[PDB]
């Protein structure tokens, strides 16, 4: 189920991920039709008791599932200009599993949220966190460009 | 058994501030164990509401300290482990 669901998320089949997952839970759990909730109340089943080896467990999936459609929900939300919902699932990015690649950019992107809202000030510091635990420190700068154009600060922006 | 705190100053090396306090005694013997009383014995103890208790086990117990870096990502499997796995309250 998680691989099918990596697969169909990769492609965007969300309703029908929605519907495996509410006939895996209880389809009592069929008027709550947010996915966010679904992954979370979809429990892996045992421990895994002494078994035929993997290289991958539901739990060590679910948990990259949760992390990766938070992630995208929450760059949809900003984009189309709910800079309040994505705050949110950007923040369920940081918690529960999150590379620092993938920090880098929940970073960058909580910095136009609020740039967005018209918090320069809140906006700079998770631009600067992105700066350090960076390895990838285009994205960012190009967010303090967009700042600097904003509050208009020309040689800010030029030298960022 | 008459209990002693003794105090001495670091700063001075004069030692020049040697107090000691006799902060009280106790007394034990069989009798006041033979109906439980002092002991701690467990899981029946799990509901743990007198700190004494708690804090007796913080300097009987053997303490090992970790640091922990997992520099490649963020570290949050810990709180995962510590109330689910190993079921902590």
């Amino acid at each position: 189920v998680g691989l099918q669901a990596a697969l169909w998320l990769s492609a965007d089949r969300l309703g029908d991920l929605a519907l495996l997952l509410e006939t895996l839970n209880g389809s009592q759990s069929g008027a709550s039709k947010d996915l966010l909730l679904l992954l979370k109340t979809w429990s892996p089943p045992a421990e895994e008791l002494d078994a035929p080896l993997t290289l991958q467990d539901a739990q060590g999936l679910k948990d990259v599932l949760l992390t990766a459609f938070a992630y995208r929900q929450g760059l949809q939300e900003l984009i189309t200009g709910n800079p309040d919902k994505a705050l949110s699932s950007l923040h369920e990015a940081a918690s529960g599993l999150c590379p620092r690649p993938v920090l880098v950019q929940v970073y960058t992107a909580l910095g136009s949220c609020h740039r967005k809202m018209g918090n320069p000030q809140r906006a700079l510091l998770y631009l600067v966190a992105a700066l350090k635990e960076g390895s990838a420190w285009g994205p960012p700068l190009l967010e303090a460009s967009r700042l600097y154009q904003q509050l208009g600060d020309t040689t800010a922006e030029l030298e960022s | 058994c008459t209990v002693l705190l003794q105090i001495m100053e670091r700063e001075s090396g004069n030692c020049p501030k040697d107090r000691y306090v006799v902060c009280g005694r106790v007394f034990l013997s069989l009798e006041d164990l033979s109906t439980g009383k002092y002991l701690l014995t467990f899981p029946k103890k799990k509901p743990i509401e007198h700190m004494e208790d708690l804090f007796a086990l913080l300097a009987a117990f053997h303490k090992s300290c970790f640091q922990i870096t997992s520099p490649g990502y963020a570290l949050n499997s810990m709180k995962v482990w510590l109330l689910e796995h190993m079921k902590c309250e």
